[PDB]
């Protein structure tokens, strides 16, 4: 049902209250890089894509101990 | 808690020779480790854990539940950077610096690209919370900021992400040494974030001087990765390998050789590239002063070699 992901934003078309309306929510907002965190419904992907502030949805990859 | 020794890694990368100049306790230096958490009471290492911090699941946690180790890597590779040099256990490469532990990975020894980034953003902002907080542009080496100087990585994954990248060069812009761990499943290439030109790829060499069989091929130096004897929790100690484990041994050099300099000149020096053959920048001065084995020169295996701490420090001072 929710996902994960990471948006690059413009930030001339950016505020955090933007992401309630397509059903999600902010996790944490970078403070040294114009990027959020965010949880969306995973059906919302394409939704959010096509968001003028927008510039990049990118998914939430995993890392390991090496 | 046993006698302490000292182990054949710390050993091999001349690091005893360099504690009568340098043990790397000169206040401005940092060093954040974005691992497992960190056993912070540990006897041999508490003493300098300057900062525990997690960003598991995106929320920045000080609570020393949250951020203490689950798994034991993040204990074991701040034991090799910073393990105290006493009476007991073992002795880091750089036995009097602060310590960052950043939890970036969970109990599984797995993390999120996100929690990463948030991580390598917390070692710039610092326990303050602000990267530059006298607007000067300098951060790392800057008394008046609480800025890391190095960012230890023992890990990695396949994803190539832009924001991660992004984030990765906040750090370098802010004159911190990114050190990562090459990846361990053989492969031609390092793996990221240590393939990235402003990170130093660390390969595993072992105790006879070969490259493990698993290291990653074309790191830009190696370092001792096989039976690596370190701290462990709880308390304990404990004999691992990896490219995860020779990455600190990296990390420690560099903390020598930004303490040395600060010491003597009341600055850092640059982080430099990976062509770098020069002495006026820490990779430069990691490059020249590397153990080269193998073919001469930079080669896919040892990159351009063994780091060494009493070389390197010699030339940055020199
Ligand atoms: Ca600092
Ligand atoms: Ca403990
Ligand atoms: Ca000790
Ligand atoms: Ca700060
Ligand atoms: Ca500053
Ligand atoms: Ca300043
Ligand atoms: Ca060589
Ligand atoms: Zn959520």
């Amino acid at each position: 049902n929710t996902i994960r992901v990471i948006v690059s934003v413009d930030k001339a078309k950016f505020n955090p209250h933007e992401v309630l309306g397509i059903g999600g929510h902010i996790v944490y907002q970078f403070k040294l890089i114009p990027a959020v965190v965010v949880d969306v419904p995973a059906n919302a992907v394409g939704k959010l894509k096509k968001m003028p502030w927008v510039e990049k949805v990118e998914f939430d990859h995993q890392a390991v101990l090496l | 808690q046993p006698a302490q020794t000292i182990p054949w890694g710390i050993e091999r990368v001349k690091a005893p020779s360099v504690w009568s100049i340098t043990d790397g306790s000169v206040s401005v230096i940092q060093v954040a480790v974005l691992d497992t958490g960190v056993d912070y009471d540990h006897p041999d290492l508490a003493a300098n854990i300057a900062w525990c911090v997690s960003t598991l699941r995106g929320k920045v946690s000080t609570k020393l539940r949250d951020c203490a180790d689950q798994n034991g890597h993040g204990t074991h590779v701040i034991g090799t950077i910073a393990a105290l040099n006493n009476d007991i256990g073992v002795v880091g490469v750089a036995p009097g610096v602060q310590i960052y532990s950043v939890r970036v990975l969970d109990a599984r020894g797995s993390g999120s690209y996100s929690d990463i980034a948030i991580g390598i953003e917390q070692a710039i902002l610092g326990p303050d919370g602000v990267a530059d907080k006298d607007g000067d542009g300098i951060i790392a080496g800057d008394p008046d900021d609480d800025a890391a100087e190095v960012i230890s990585m023992s890990l990695g994954g396949p994803a190539d992400d832009s924001y991660l990248y992004d984030m990765i060069i906040q750090a370098y812009n802010a004159g911190i040494v990114i050190v990562a761990a090459s990846g361990n499943e053989g492969a031609p290439s390092p793996s990221y974030p240590a393939a990235y030109p402003e990170v130093i790829a660390v390969g595993a060499i072992d105790s006879n001087d070969n490259i493990a069989s698993f290291s990653n091929r074309q790191p830009e130096v190696s370092a001792p990765g096989v039976d690596i004897l370190s701290t462990y929790p709880d308390d304990s100690y404990e004999t691992l390998m990896g490219t995860a484990m020779a990455t600190p041994h990296v990390s420690g050099v560099v903390a020598l050789i930004q303490a040395a300099y600060y010491q003597k000149y009341g600055k850092i020096l640059p982080v430099g590239t990976f062509d770098d053959i020069s002495k006026n920048t820490v990779r430069g001065i990691l490059h020249i002063t590397a153990d080269d084995l193998g073919p001469t020169g930079w080669d896919a295996d040892y990159g351009y070699g063994v780091v060494r701490a009493a070389l390197a420090v010699q030339a940055a001072l020199g």
